[PDB]
């Protein structure tokens, strides 16, 4: 292996207003709209599970 | 120069205590709460057995 | 120091109190601590060449 | 921009007044649920059902009041808000942890909403208390539904705690030395210290009874060779602490208070005041079975918690005269937060002095479990961390919002409230006195005048509640703009304005070493 | 039991609850001392113009309030203990008998000579005879001599419960898997009540507990009586 | 046409709480006597007053003859 | 960056009164009315 | 503290109208509630 | 005399008892008069008319002490409304006790409470002081 | 600590500094009122002469208002120190907050 | 553990001071209140001359050979009982 930090660096530090979370590129994005569609989908399930659970299905 | 407190301090004193004073008399004995008292000096036993 | 026209200045007037004094320093003429009168004097800016 | 802002925050004002928010709301909800309570004990007679539907009302009560009221505004609100602004940091150190902390707590606030929903409740007692607790006694997804609610809100505190620990002793100028910091911070970070040792047993303690409910372990099972006692232990040993934990934060923003209306620069004993909570913080470790006199401990254990409780009145009354001496040779200022500082300090003195009675494991005998108890700690809690999160409320409100409270308005809150607390809880100590136990829906006829004045009590200070939320709308209503604040030589917090910008201390203060 | 507006202490029954009784109005005064004087204190502090706003010194004033307090802390503390130890004392019973807790009654166990046992229910409000006391009564009381040292012991078979009977100054929990031991003597003859003192569930509330005190004689009748 | 006399002008506050601190003792004393007679003594007397010349067995009598008790007709 | 200033560091508005007003009493409101539905649903169930 | 006046007065009607509008946000649904209690205990 | 919002970094002026002297002057701009009367102050104070001299005081403070240290009518305005709302929360509990609460337990009834009270006194309850022993067993009556 | 005559007598050298400015007349005045003690009619003299040499009319009359306050309740103290420091105020011209209708509300 | 106090942002002298007037010293003037209570001379069994005790395989270097060097009459019986 080579020590590539400084080209890591360069795009970390690249003035383009990117937050952290989004600077690496388009797979970010992706990973987050993927953690964030699971986690908001999840909790809509688990709301509907509340739902069901609330009620006696004698 | 006169504030609200001037003006009408007096008035909101007076009818704030005459309304608190009769709406809780009203409540305490008009409405049918049982306070249950104590019995020494108002209850004549009476037979039970 | 400062890379503006003001700066709070905290003053622990004598060694170990534990009340510090703030106040905004000002650029201008020296300013004095309300509490024990010392002097400060704000040198505005730079650090980014 | 909005969803970056209050959803994705890493600032600590922000944070803050999410936490405010979070906790008024939770206040309203536990304010309802003591609503209820005293409408079922109101008059002789069942009113909603039998003790079941009765106790989850009466556990719910608590765990919002406790978990999602006071803990929530005290420290995540007024912790996270004048921390940083009180020793000169642009942050706390962990900025997107402390985020974490806060929204743990609206799905921490779910799951205990869903055991409710679910079943027939946890009717349990706040300290959940197996076998009751258990999978026979209580079968069904209730009362694990609110084991993990406390995981939720036990995760949200300790890494909150971490995080003020750690800004505290790190992010403050390096010229300050921890003996310059003012007495909220002092009091932030023993609250944060209590908490990173108090409620990782508690975890240990509620997951030994998750898996008894649920893995057939048999840690408080004694046909497996259990101990219902063992939970006990280590629900207390937590339990003390949490006390410490609500009433700390009260602690120190009385010290503030106090001094700023008494037109003082300082507090009277800055390191007797520091030493108090410091000693305060650690005795609350060793008194823990102090609730347990009844269990059927050997004497010389009762003959030791009786004694090691006694002392903490010692460090208290070194803060409650401290108080008086602040208040001392003042050019006092009869504002609305002085009034709930005055009333604290009284009332707080008498919950204090009843826990000084309950101490006494010969006496205790008689008084546990009963609503003497019951008398005792809805003076401290209820008059007394409730009055210190009023008067910081009144007293800061400006500092976060920008405008004044209408402060004639704000007396009157504090009158109605004044009477109502008191009606509430006065006659509770005779209740206590004469028998009648706790955790009751109904009660033997005798008992029937004081349960009745308590209950009216009770409609009074929620008048008081109704009239706090008209308050905080006329003042965004009529937007009266703060302009200037008096004693900011000692009121670091309220240097940067009203309210203060998103980032302040860009630039840090300057503190000489001399 | 207690009665319409009470304001402290069911009488006392038993030597230890009259002791207890002494302790409580030594220790109220105290905290009616202290709790007066704060106030006092307070409204003293606020009601002057004239200020002192500078530096005041504390060591010296704070050695008064530590050392005032401690010692008040130890008036409380001894005879609290002094009374702790005397409920431990060796008194050696006469009678041994055992309880019991469920949901939601009492059950008795006298089993020194005989097997004698029962259940002891809470009588429905609806049932109630004449004169009889609301959530208090029971179908079957526990009959015990008086003036006579009895060791209570105190058991559950489901879930925690608490037996407690305030005048003679007892409450000692009811845990499943544990025997807990307590010691009953009564100066006089009468009706002793008291209520589950531990939340147990649906009807907490409704599983009292009634001590029926008779002389000796008596017991031993009732005893055979009851086989 | 008169001169008016120096009046004390120094440690006024203090003065004043010297003198309050020392009439709360006073009280405080007063209250502890008052208490130590109205309820402490009362309270041991009348237990002592009560068991004196007590008669257990005839209390007991006076409550079977009055029907309380189930054991005991 | 963000709006600063007085009603412009809170995740409400404040620009209106009466659509304050509203808000507040849609939020207080909905806390404390949350625990009577609940008690009312475990009362309609059994 | 000093203050600038109000930027948008609210008058006597108003609070009246706030105070009133606020206290019912509370009594109403509870009070519902309350009292179809007995409709709910046996249905 | 007329201040800002962002001013709060500024020294500001206050009237209060323990700081007499404010950090700055009430008035700092001054008219043409103004500025004469300031030139004429420094000169024999004697020369001053009184008007002169309170323009002088008012110019660098706002308030008197005595108009500072005024008292006022607000504790009626607290007071009256305080029960007011106290008033208003009786009604609240008149409206539960008609609408919410239903009829108490029979025990309540006087001919109930009567026999339970002489079932009291005959077994006795609190014969030291709490109960019986407010009753004559002699006389047959409570005790005068 | 020190002697009253010790405490008085640093106050009225402070106060005596011919060139003491205005900021330290404030300063001197706003500390002085935080002690438990009605400032002497010798360090009043003092600093009413600062305010003289200051061309302060105006902190001349507040200096004489605060005195009043700082004696609260004893209505003695203000009427003997007026009486003390009548020579100055004729002197420098100094009107009473009375009679400058100052002291109505 | 962490104890349940705070400092740490620089442990110095000041803070020493502060441990051992508000901690370790109060802490000695506890046990020392504790100790000074709970002592009083307990009554002193009976004696029996069990052989396991008042071991004497050699007399001791000083006195009579036979009591032992902080010899206690009131609670230390010699091998044939308590003394005078
Ligand atoms: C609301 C119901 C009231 C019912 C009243 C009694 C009726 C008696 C009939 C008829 C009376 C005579 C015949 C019966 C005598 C029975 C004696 C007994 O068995 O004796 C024991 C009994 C009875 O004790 C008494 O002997 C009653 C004492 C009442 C003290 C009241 C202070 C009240 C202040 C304001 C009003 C209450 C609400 C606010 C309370 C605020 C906190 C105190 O049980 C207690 O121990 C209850 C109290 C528990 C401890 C609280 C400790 C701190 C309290 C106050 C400090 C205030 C200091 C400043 C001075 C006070 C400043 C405000
Ligand atoms: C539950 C919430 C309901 C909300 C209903 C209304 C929504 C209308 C939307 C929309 C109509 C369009 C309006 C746009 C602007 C205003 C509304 C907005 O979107 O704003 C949304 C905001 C704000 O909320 C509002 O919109 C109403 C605000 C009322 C403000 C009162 C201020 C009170 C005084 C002092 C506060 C502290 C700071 C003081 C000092 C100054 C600041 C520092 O919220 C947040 O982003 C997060 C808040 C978290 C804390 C709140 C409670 C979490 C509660 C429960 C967990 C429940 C478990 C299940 C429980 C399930 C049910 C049983
Ligand atoms: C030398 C010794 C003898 C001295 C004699 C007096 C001399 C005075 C000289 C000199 C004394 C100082 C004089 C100057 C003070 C400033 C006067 C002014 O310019 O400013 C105006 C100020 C003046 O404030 C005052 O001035 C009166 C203040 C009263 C405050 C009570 C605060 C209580 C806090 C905590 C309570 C427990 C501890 C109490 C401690 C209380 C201490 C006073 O503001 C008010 O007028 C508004 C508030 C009134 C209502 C207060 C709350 C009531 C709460 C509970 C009961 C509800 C009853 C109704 C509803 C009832 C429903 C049934
Ligand atoms: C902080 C804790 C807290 C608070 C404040 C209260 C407040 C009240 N509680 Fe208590 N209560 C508990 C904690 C608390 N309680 C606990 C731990 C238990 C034991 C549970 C168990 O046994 O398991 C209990 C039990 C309990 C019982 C005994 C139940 C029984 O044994 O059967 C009763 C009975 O009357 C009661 C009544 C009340 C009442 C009428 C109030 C009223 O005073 C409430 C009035 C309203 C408020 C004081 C809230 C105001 C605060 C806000 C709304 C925030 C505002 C927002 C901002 C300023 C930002 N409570
Ligand atoms: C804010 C919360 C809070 C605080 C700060 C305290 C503080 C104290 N508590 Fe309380 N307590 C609770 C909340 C709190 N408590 C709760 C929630 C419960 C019930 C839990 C449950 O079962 O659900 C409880 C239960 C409880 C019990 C168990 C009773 C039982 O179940 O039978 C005991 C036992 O000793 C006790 C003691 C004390 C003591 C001695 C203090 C001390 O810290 C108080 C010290 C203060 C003073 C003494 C006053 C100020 C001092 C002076 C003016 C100096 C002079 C004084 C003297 C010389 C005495 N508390
Ligand atoms: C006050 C607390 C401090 C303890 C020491 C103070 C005074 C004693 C004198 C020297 C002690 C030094 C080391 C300990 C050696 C032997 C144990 C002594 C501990 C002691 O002092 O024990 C006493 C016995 O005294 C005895 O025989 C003691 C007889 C004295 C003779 C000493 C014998 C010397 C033997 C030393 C061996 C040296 C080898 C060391 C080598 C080190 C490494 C090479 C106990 O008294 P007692 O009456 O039996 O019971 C009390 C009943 N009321
Ligand atoms: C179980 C309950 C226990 C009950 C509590 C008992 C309370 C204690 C009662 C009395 C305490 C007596 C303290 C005596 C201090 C003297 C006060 C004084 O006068 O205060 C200052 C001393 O500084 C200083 O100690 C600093 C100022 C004063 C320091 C002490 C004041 C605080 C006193 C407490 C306040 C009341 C709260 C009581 C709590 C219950 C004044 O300074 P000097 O005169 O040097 O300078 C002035 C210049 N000269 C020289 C020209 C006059
Ligand atoms: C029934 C099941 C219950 C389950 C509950 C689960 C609760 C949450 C699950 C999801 C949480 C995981 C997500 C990762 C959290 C990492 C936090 C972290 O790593 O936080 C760090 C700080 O804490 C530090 O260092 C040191 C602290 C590290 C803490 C790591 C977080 C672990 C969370 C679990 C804690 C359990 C408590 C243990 C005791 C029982 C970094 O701080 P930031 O503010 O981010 O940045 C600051 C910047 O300057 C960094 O450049
Ligand atoms: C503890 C917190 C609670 C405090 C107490 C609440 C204070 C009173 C609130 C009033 O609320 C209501 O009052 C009613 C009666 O006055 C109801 O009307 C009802 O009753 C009727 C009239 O008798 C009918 O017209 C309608 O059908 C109706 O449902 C009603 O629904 C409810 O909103
Ligand atoms: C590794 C470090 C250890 C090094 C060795 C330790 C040395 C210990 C020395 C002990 O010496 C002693 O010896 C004595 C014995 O002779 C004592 O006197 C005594 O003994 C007597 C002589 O018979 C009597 O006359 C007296 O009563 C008296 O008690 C005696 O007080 C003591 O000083
Ligand atoms: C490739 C690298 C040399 C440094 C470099 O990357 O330039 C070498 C040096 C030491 C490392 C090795 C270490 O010797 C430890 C390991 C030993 C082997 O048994 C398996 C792989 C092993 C896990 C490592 C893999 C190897 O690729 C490493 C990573
Ligand atoms: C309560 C706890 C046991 C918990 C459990 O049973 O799991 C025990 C463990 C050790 C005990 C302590 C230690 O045994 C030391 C002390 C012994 C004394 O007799 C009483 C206090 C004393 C300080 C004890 C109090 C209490 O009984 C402790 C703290
Ligand atoms: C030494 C330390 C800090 C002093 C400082 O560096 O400023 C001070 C702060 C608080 C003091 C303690 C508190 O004042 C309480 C106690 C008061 C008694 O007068 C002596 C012991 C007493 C326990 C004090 C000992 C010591 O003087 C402490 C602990
Ligand atoms: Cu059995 Cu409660
Ligand atoms: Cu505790
Ligand atoms: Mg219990
Ligand atoms: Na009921
Ligand atoms: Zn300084």
């Amino acid at each position: 292996f080579e020590n590539r930090v400084a080209e890591k660096q360069k795009l970390f530090q690249e003035d383009n207003g990117l937050p952290v979370h989004l600077k690496g590129g388009a797979t970010d994005n992706i990973l987050y709209r993927v953690t964030m569609t699971l986690c908001l989908g999840g909790t809509l399930y688990s709301l509907y599970c509340l739902g069901w659970a609330s009620f006696p299905h004698k | 120069a006169p504030d609200f407190h001037d003006k009408y301090g007096n008035a909101v004193l007076a009818s704030g205590a005459t309304f608190c004073v009769a709406v809780w008399v009203y409540m305490a004995t008009q409405i049918g709460i049982e306070w249950n008292p104590s019995p020494v000096g108002r209850v004549t036993p009476k037979e039970w057995r | 120091p400062s890379i503006t026209n003001k700066r709070i200045v905290g003053c622990i007037c004598e060694e170990d109190n534990s009340t510090v004094i703030w106040f905004w320093l000002h650029k201008g003429e020296a300013q004095r601590c309300p509490s024990c009168g010392t002097h400060y004097k704000l040198v505005p800016h730079q650090l980014a060449h | 921009m909005f969803i970056n802002r209050w959803l994705f925050s890493t600032n600590h004002k922000d944070i803050g007044t999410l936490y405010l928010l979070f906790g008024a709301w939770a206040g309203m909800v536990g304010t309802a649920l003591s609503l209820l309570i005293r409408a079922e004990l109101g008059q002789p007679g069942t009113l909603l059902g039998d003790d079941q539907i009765y106790n989850v009302v009466v556990t719910a009560h608590a765990f919002v009041m406790i978990f999602f009221m006071v803990m929530p505004i005290m420290i995540g609100g007024f912790g996270n808000w004048l921390v940083p602004l009180m020793i000169g940091a642009p942050d706390m150190a962990f900025p997107r942890m402390n985020n974490m902390s806060f929204w743990l707590l609206p799905p921490s606030f779910l799951l205990l909403l869903a055991s409710s929903m679910v079943e027939a409740g946890a009717g349990t007692g706040w300290t959940v208390y197996p076998p009751l607790a258990g999978n026979l006694a209580h079968a069904g997804a209730s009362v694990d539904l609110t084991i993990f609610s406390l995981h939720l809100a036990g995760v949200s505190s300790i890494l909150g705690a971490i995080n003020f620990i750690t800004t505290i002793i790190n992010m403050k100028p390096p010229a300050m030395s921890q003996y310059q910091t003012p007495l909220f911070v002092w009091s932030v970070m023993i609250t944060a210290v209590l908490l990173l040792l108090s409620l990782p047993v508690l975890a240990a303690g509620i997951t030994m009874l998750l898996t008894d409910r649920n893995l057939n372990t048999t840690f408080f099972d004694p046909a497996g060779g259990g101990d219902p006692i063992l939970y006990q232990h280590l629900f207390w040993f937590f339990g003390h602490p949490e006390v410490y934990i609500l009433i700390l934060p009260g602690f120190g923003m009385i010290s503030h208070i106090v001094t700023y209306y008494s037109g003082k620069k300082e507090p009277f004993g800055y390191m007797g005041m520091v030493w108090a909570m410091m000693s305060i913080g650690f005795l609350g470790f060793i008194v823990w079975a102090h609730h347990m006199f009844t269990v059927g401990m050997d004497v010389d254990t009762r003959a030791y918690f009786t004694s090691a409780t006694m002392i903490i009145a010692i460090p208290t009354g070194v803060k409650v005269f401290s108080w008086l001496a602040t208040l001392h040779g003042g050019n006092i200022k009869w504002s609305p937060a002085m009034m709930w500082a005055l009333g604290f300090i009284f009332l707080f003195t008498v919950g204090g002095l009843t826990g000084i009675v309950l101490a006494n494991s010969s006496l205790d005998i008689v008084l546990h479990d009963t609503y003497y108890v019951v008398a005792h700690f809805h003076y401290v809690l209820s008059m007394g961390a409730v009055f210190a999160i009023m008067g910081g409320f009144v007293h800061w409100f400006p500092l976060f919002s920008g405008y004044t409270l209408n402060d004639t308005w704000a007396k009157i809150h504090f009158a109605i409230m004044f009477v109502g607390v008191n009606m509430t809880f006065f006659p509770q100590h005779f209740l206590g006195l004469s028998g009648m136990p706790r955790r009751y829906s109904d009660y033997p006829d005798a008992y029937t005048m004081w349960n009745t004045i308590s209950s009216m009590g009770s409609f009074i200070s929620l008048t008081a509640v109704m009239l706090m939320v008209f308050i905080i709308w006329e003042a965004f209503a009529s937007k009266r703009e703060v302009l200037t604040v008096d004693l900011t030589t000692t009121n670091l917090e309220w240097l940067n304005g009203c309210p203060p910008p998103y980032h302040t201390f860009e630039e840090p203060t300057y503190v000489n070493l001399k | 039991m207690a009665y319409p507006m009470q304001l402290g202490f069911q009488d006392a029954t038993s030597p230890i609850m009259e002791e207890l009784l002494h302790f409580h109005d030594h220790t109220l005064m105290i905290v009616f001392l202290i709790s007066s004087l704060v106030l006092y204190i307070i409204s003293l502090m606020l009601t002057t113009k004239l200020t002192h706003t500078s530096t005041m010194d504390a060591q010296e004033v704070e050695t008064i309030w530590t050392i005032l307090p401690a010692i008040i802390l130890i008036l409380i503390a001894l005879p609290s203990l002094r009374i702790l130890y005397m409920m431990d004392e060796i008194n050696n019973p006469s009678l041994t008998v055992k309880t019991m807790g469920h949901q939601w009654y009492w059950s008795y166990e006298y089993t020194d000579y005989e097997d004698l046992s029962f259940d002891s229910y809470m009588i429905p409000t609806s049932e109630l005879k004449p004169g009889e006391l609301r959530l208090l009564e029971v179908d079957n009381r526990v009959v015990l001599p008086m003036e006579m040292t009895i060791r209570m012991l105190v058991s559950s078979e489901d879930v925690l419960h608490s037996w407690a009977v305030p005048s003679l100054g007892l409450k000692t929990d009811a845990i499943p898997g544990r025997l807990n031991q307590t010691t009953l003597m009564s100066s006089r003859p009468g009706l002793y009540y008291g209520q589950c003192s531990e939340i147990c569930g649906s009807n907490h509330s409704f599983m009292p507990i009634v001590l029926e005190l008779v002389p000796l004689k008596y017991f031993e009748k009732w005893s055979a009586s009851m086989l | 046409s008169t001169a008016l006399a120096k009046p004390q002008m120094r440690g006024l506050l203090a003065r004043r709480l010297r003198f309050h601190i020392v009439g709360a003792f006073m009280v405080s004393l007063g209250f502890a006597t008052f208490y130590k007679f109205a309820v402490a003594e009362k309270r041991k007397k009348a237990y002592a007053d009560f068991y004196r010349n007590y008669d257990s067995m005839k209390d007991f009598e006076e409550m079977r003859k009055a029907g309380i008790f189930q054991s005991a007709k | 960056h963000y709006e600063e200033g007085p009603g412009k560091n809170i995740p409400f508005s404040v620009e209106n009164k009466w659509r304050l007003l509203a808000m507040m009493t849609l939020f207080f409101g909905s806390g404390f009315a949350a625990p009577f539905f609940i008690v009312r649903h475990q009362l309609l169930k059994k | 503290i000093t203050a600038k006046p109000a930027k948008t007065p609210t008058s006597p009607k108003e609070q009246a109208i706030g105070l009133s509008v606020t206290f019912l946000s509370f009594l109403l649904p509870a009070g519902w509630v309350l009292y179809h209690l007995d409709n709910y205990k046996k249905s | 005399s007329v201040v800002k919002s962002e001013d709060y970094a500024l020294p500001s002026y206050v009237d209060r008892r323990d700081y007499p002297l404010p950090d700055v002057a009430h008035v700092k701009n001054l008219s043409a008069s103004q500025k004469a009367l300031k030139e004429k102050e420094k000169a024999s104070w004697s020369s001053l008319s009184i008007d002169e001299k309170v323009e002088l005081y008012r110019l660098k403070f706002k308030e008197s002490f005595a108009e500072m240290n005024r008292s006022t009518n607000e504790w009626k305005t607290v007071v009256g409304a305080a029960m007011f709302f106290i008033g208003f929360t009786a009604l609240l509990l008149i409206w539960e006790k008609h609408y919410v609460y239903g009829p108490i337990p029979h025990t309540f009834e006087e001919e109930w409470v009567a026999k339970q009270t002489k079932r009291m006194l005959d077994m006795k309850v609190a014969p030291i002081q709490g109960f019986s022993a407010k009753w004559d067993y002699d006389k047959n009556e409570w005790k005068k | 600590h020190e002697t009253d005559e010790e405490f008085d007598a640093r106050w009225v050298t402070y106060f005596n500094k011919p060139d003491i400015d205005a900021w330290e007349l404030r300063k001197g005045m706003n500390t002085l009122v935080g002690y438990d003690l009605v400032p002497e009619p010798k360090i009043i003299d003092a600093a009413l002469r600062a305010c003289r040499r200051l061309n302060d009319f105006a902190s001349a009359v507040r200096i004489l208002e605060v005195v009043k306050d700082k004696a609260g309740p004893h209505k003695e103290i203000y009427p003997y120190v007026i009486q003390e420091l009548r020579p100055t105020l004729n002197e420098l011209g100094i009107s009473t907050p009375e009679e400058l209708g100052l002291d109505k509300v | 553990a962490s104890a349940a106090k705070g400092d740490h942002g620089g442990t110095g002298a000041r803070t020493w001071r502060f441990l051992t007037f508000g901690l370790a010293l109060p802490s000695v003037a506890l046990c020392t209140l504790n100790s000074w209570l709970h002592s009083g001379h307990r009554e002193r069994p009976a004696f029996i001359p069990y052989h396991h005790l008042r071991i004497r395989t050699k007399p001791f270097s000083w006195g009579d050979g036979n009591h032992t060097f902080f010899h206690n009459p009131r609670v230390n019986p010699l091998p044939t009982g308590y003394e005078k």
